């Protein structure tokens, strides 16, 4: 079982792309979803995590630090999809894009609401990726 | 003409079991049937948990076996193929990760939690020798009253029956199937839906034909007490065995063959106002009990009743292999866990692919 | 720790009857349950014909009771509604008007022939006063293998349980049960499927949840006696009364609590393996009993046998009446015989429109 | 809490019998098993006396019947031993030498008479192969009344089971025993005292342990079925075979050792309402039925029932033997037969002397 | 015709319960039912015995309820008319003041000590309402292999049936015979003759006809279900219910009525090869209970089995009494029990004379 | 089994004896019973029996022509005996004497009666006799 | 139930027609057809019948010998029809052309074949009918 | 229920007596048996007890003082009695004598033994008395 990551390619600085993560065989909506991203020669870091929806507040969101106010993430378990909108892109942004599901349970029972995190200790079935390149 | 003014509860006709939760238990019972889904086993005792973590070399103490049920039932994602978990008495009070115990973690995720409610098994002292009867129907409803005080909705009870020499003997036929449906009519009147397991075991020499003449029979008994007792059929469950050849037999089936053998049985003596039939694995691999589960759905023969799963080590041996008892093997259990539901989920709705499961 | 080589056969759990026409019977009994057909039940007695010619004025003659048989099978088209004849033991050898032997007339037309070999019904002397037990197992064999060898493949044996003050007496359940059950292998022993008929009567003022009571309670025993004879489920059919409330009752019921009091009563006893229920009309009138039978083919509840029709007054009560025993009555007599057989072939199928159908 | 007013015998607890002749059938029962005295047999088939007239050359007519149980039911004196004789069905209505029919005759004499009313064995189809039922209840009622009215007031129907393999299967055991109990309660409505007659058949290789266990096994299943029909014990007698070695198992066994094994079988399942006990003599010899019938009225065990004798070979092998089938031998038949009915009547008291006895 | 080599024990004929105290548990049933002998029942739960000592005025404690059971134990010359003593659980393991536990002084008197070994009524849940079943067998073999370790050699266990608008249900006649004879045949695996208390109760307005239709329909179900089980019944005492009329029904029975009522009743269902049958006392008074009997022990109904009684009530009512719980009254609460013991004990005899009596 | 006859011996002519029948094992009231006998070179001839009592009129007797009016038969059901009175002895009545049973259930039902026959066909259970003798010498 | 007539009208002498029958819900295929006709002032009469399919022989048929040698009758049993070929019209062949069901089960088994008859008696469920007109002057 | 005493009467100083203590419907083999006596205006005071049968010991015995080595208790189960020994009557000893029955199961387990007791005060059923009288007058 795979995720299919789609939506990157190459775009200018300032510029921005929507990446789209969509599920086969398994419903989404049983999970929290993360985004996450690897450049050549680094290590893959975490950009940002979506829970599952919280009757009636919505699902929670969490962000990297240097991704916080231009990335959105959202997710419609109808269509079975997790978007993240990245806005204004800077150079170092340039990387692989990947989305991977957190195979946790997810719950804070003291506040009785679903959680998500961008540590991928706990992500599973990584899909392919996509490649996003922010270049002149 | 007219004698005497009886109530109606003293004539024969009239002795089907009055309970306040009959409602309750056949929405329980559609629950838990949902296609494509069927119930995790994970009520194994201190003992046979022994026999589980030999393997891996874990020691059997209380939260060792707490981390082994942690690792299925926080599990995310296993909704979407398990309907109902049937849970160790011990689990029902042990708490998750979130900090819930394990009946609320279930009930938050739609999951239907269900509680093993017998005692064991015990010589049988009748009939012949390696006969069992299985214990716990003193006290029983206390015990279910406070199983469903906690967040139980259903329960699971088993009896045994050993074939030697192409027979069991007519006490044992007769006193656990009076068992059986005792329990079933005393777990209704306290709100959870009854699995009936009466296990023609695996065990010995017999073929798949005397394996499906021993079942008929046995499996006709627990109907005729479940009648005598007063079930309430839309509220009941069945956990057979499949009618497979035995173990030490030498004898080899096919998927098709067990489901034919299997199905016609069934159809021979269970009503089909049983809302369900939940097949125990026993002593078939992790890729039969998905094959042969699948075969029965796509059976031409009568089948009424929804055919799905109640499977214990079919769905965890993999996964507990893969776990290794250690932390960092979670995610490669829950790979492996997530697969086998998977697969058995199809095998309910007759999709199962053979080809894309284990070699 | 002694042992002996026994027969299985002295194993209670290999109790299931060999017999040689067990394929046989498994055939004729999913050609008697052909989608949109049922049976029709001509078995009436030489008494009970009295009764049926009472209204038309016809004397009750060996002759005209070959042609008011003759009347039906003799109808062209009705081979497209009906798929088994239930004969009286005169009729299987009367001969028709083709030349045939009325069995014969059946097997050239696809219908399979069926013959009551019950005895009618005796006090049960156990029990309670007016309670009925069925006679006519002594010989059975030798009777059965003589309506088989003049072409029968099916029976219909008879057994009536009567209501009195909310219950019947247990000795009424045990032993009819058990008559039915020896019936019903012998029978498949013989090569003829057996009709197992336990007709919880509508006579007294029970209601229908007595009846559904009553009936379940009865209708399991039956199965259970079954299982304990050794029958082949799969070549053996149940003709049981629809659970309705009682003829003096003072209550009514529509055709969708008929439907669903009856099929939850059947899917509560009645093992799936056998492939079919073919109701008996007993005091229903014409259209109620298509309409009834309509119903129960709609119903959400599980039923995995084929519910269909075994009907006599149901099927023939327009038709003696426009026959009126005068062969200028020929024509309307199997007008209004093929429309019943039409409206109630439709119901098996769940399609009857009400309004397609009598109005009175 | 709804409540309904039903009838008595409606409720499982209310099922005895209700007989105009309960009186009677309980002094009947009393004078059949008198101090002293016991049962002649002699209803045997018109085929089973081709088998008693082959030694002596005898045809086989209705006439040559009639003369041999002339010489017994003529033999002056026999009353002293015999409190009831059991007929054939065309006995009843033969005639004696004194003009009157035989049952007068033994009405006369003080002798009950008695009719035996199955209709013999037929293939049990379910079960195991040679296992075997009875048949006759169809028209039963009819039958019983015609016999009571001609002055019969006991009747016999024997039932069979034939120990294969060490056991017998369920079915038979179940069937045997709710033929037999559905039997009797027909014949205490009718006013005859039945005879309810489960016999474990000699044939075989089984040793008198596998007897034993077979018999307790078919017996208890005989007592059941009668509570469930609802006899009246106090007008009931029971024709069982003794615990014995299989005929040909090669085993021997003594005359206290039958007797031990006997009563305590019967100590186990038979109800001591029951008045009393009729042995058949079945394969024993004619010294042999009389010595074990001894042995057990000497026996320390519990019988609260009479134990006595229903003989025919046990009575008569000698009997015809010395007849001949001539009118010279009567009188050394009734010689035989006299003796053999005294050495019985001694045997029921517990005082019967081996050395009165036939030599070896 | 296949073939097949099976064990005997498979088959249906072959159920007889094979137990290694057979020999002993007949001895020990004919030690109970030696002529003029009967058992005295001091089997009263604690509850129970809050009930007796309300009238004299003795706090139910259990020192007090040891000093209630030595009051009839330790009184001498009782070997006479008790063949047996069903103890109480705790009674089983207090001593008398001899030194000895109650089971060891009734073994060095030549008095069999038995055991109650089931755990009390509960609802039935099925049938009609009011009917009960008996809890106790989970645990049962345990439990009864220990008692046979510290002497007792028979015990008890009761079922009970409620007569409502004159009948009961049939749940409640298969269910409680099936309890029973699942009891006989574990007890006597474990050394214990079974004693089978199928109580038909006294409550109700059910005249002695009615007593006599349902004790009958019940107890057949019990002797069929023993069959079933495999039960020893030479091994095996039955403690059944006399035959009377309903305590609130306003009939009356003499006691030549109630013998041929309920020896006419147990001659139908109970066969012969049944050692004894050991009458409960009931809602009977302590002479009418010894009227009873007698007559039973005068009928010209066939009776195989020896008829006796298991009192409790009926032995020990006036013993309590006079006793008033002080250590004076010991003197007078041990003659009125001797008296009852000898009254029984002639009246299994058939020679109980009621102007000898209170 | 075998009857006992007594009461013979020897006797002047017009004297008289009387026989007597006892039976150990047999209850005689079930029996028509017949006196017989035989002189040396001479079948054996019957002489008198005696039917079973009728309980209305008693029982029926017969006697050879030879000794009507002579000889007296009776029976006693009590005391279990038949007994033969023989009057008027004459030389001709020298023989050995003999009782039996009748083995025949001798009734008569066109005359609802128990009967007897002088024959001896149907007789059976004779005795050892006694023997009489009547003679001047 | 009422069977369907189509395929008459009008023609000029010496012309041909085709008609045809038509079933809803019922098979026509246990039955045997009769085609019969009625002119204005005169009784219905038969024109021809076919019989039920015999295996390996086909159906029979019949015709009235006013009608023999000109029209041809065939039944289809797949398309649930049967057809009535009219050819060289008369002008005495005009009249309302009527089909209809033989109720009565037309089996001969001294000879082992369904047949047919042209007489009425026993036929049911006649249609509408349509009009065939032979003119030439029209 | 009461027993039944004799043998008592009167007696010169320095003679013996024999008294003897019978149970007609009573098993004695079952009790401890007590000898009793009242003296004119004195109460009642125990004389001799005697144990029930230790088997294969026989019976354990005490006495008063005062009748020590004079008086000797034993007991015959088979006959069912109780007898009293009494030699070299002194005049202290005129009373009348009982007998009695110890309702008290008196065995002592840590000693292995049925003993007895002269007290009174379980002890029941007493009898008539039979009187003793020693004297010269």
């Amino acid at each position: 079982v795979q995720l299919q990551e789609s939506g990157g390619g190459l775009v200018q600085p300032g510029g921005s792309l929507r990446l789209s993560c969509a599920a086969s065989e398994t419903a989404l909506t049983y999970y929290a979803i993360g985004w996450f991203r690897q450049a050549p020669g680094k290590e893959r870091e975490g950009v940002s995590c979506i829970s599952r929806i919280n009757s009636g507040s919505g699902a929670r969101t969490d962000y990297a630090d240097s991704v916080k106010g231009r990335f959105t993430i959202s997710r419609d378990d109808a269509k079975n999809t997790v978007t993240l909108q990245m806005n204004s892109l800077e150079p170092e942004d340039t990387a692989r894009y990947y989305c991977a599901l957190d195979t946790t349970d997810r719950y804070d029972s003291a506040n009785g609401r679903y959680y998500c995190t961008i540590s991928s200790d706990t992500y599973d079935y990584w899909g392919q990726g996509t490649q996003v390149t922010v270049s002149s | 003409s007219r004698r005497v003014e009886v109530l109606l509860t003293q004539l024969p006709a009239y002795n089907r079991l009055k309970t306040p939760y009959e409602e309750e238990l056949i929405e329980t019972a559609k629950k838990m049937t949902a296609p494509g889904k069927g119930l995790l086993a994970a009520d194994e005792s201190t003992g046979s948990c022994s026999k589980r973590f030999a393997g891996i070399g874990l020691s059997n103490t209380a939260e060792h076996r707490r981390q082994y049920r942690a690792l299925m039932l926080e599990c995310a994602g296993f909704e979407q193929y398990i309907s109902g978990v049937i849970l160790h008495d011990e689990t029902v009070y042990q708490r998750a990760s979130t900090g819930e115990t394990f009946p609320q973690l279930l009930r938050r995720r739609g999951v239907v939690p269900g509680i093993k409610t017998d005692c064991g098994l015990e010589p049988l002292v009748e009939g012949a020798d390696g006969e069992q009867m299985t214990a716990g129907l003193d006290g029983y409803v206390k015990r279910a009253k406070k199983y469903y005080a906690v967040g139980c909705r259903f329960c699971k009870w088993r009896n045994v029956y050993k074939i030697q020499n192409g027979t069991v003997s007519e006490a044992v036929v007769r006193f656990n199937a009076e068992t059986l449906a005792r329990y079933a009519v005393l777990s209704q009147l306290c709100g959870l839906v009854p699995i009936v397991e009466p296990e023609v075991m695996i065990d010995g020499t017999h073929d798949i034909e005397t394996c499906q003449r021993v079942s008929q029979h046995v499996w006709a008994e627990v109907v005729s007490a479940l009648h005598r007792h007063g079930v309430v059929w839309e509220g009941c469950l069945l956990k057979p065995n499949m009618v497979v050849p035995g173990a030490e037999s030498g004898q080899t089936a096919t998927a098709e063959q067990v489901a034919e053998y299997t199905v016609k049985t069934l159809a021979r003596v269970l009503p089909p106002a049983l809302p369900g039939v939940t097949f125990l694995s026993g002593g078939l691999s992790e890729v039969m009990a998905s094959e042969y589960l699948n075969a029965m759905n796509n059976s031409p023969l009568p089948r009424p009743w929804k055919l799905t799963f109640s499977y214990a080590r079919a769905l965890q041996s993999s996964a507990i292999k893969a776990w290794g008892g250690k932390s960092s093997g979670v995610a490669a259990g829950r790979r492996a866990f997530m697969h086998r539901a998977k697969m058995n989920s199809l095998a309910q709705l007759g999709r199962y692919n053979r080809g894309d499961d284990d070699k």
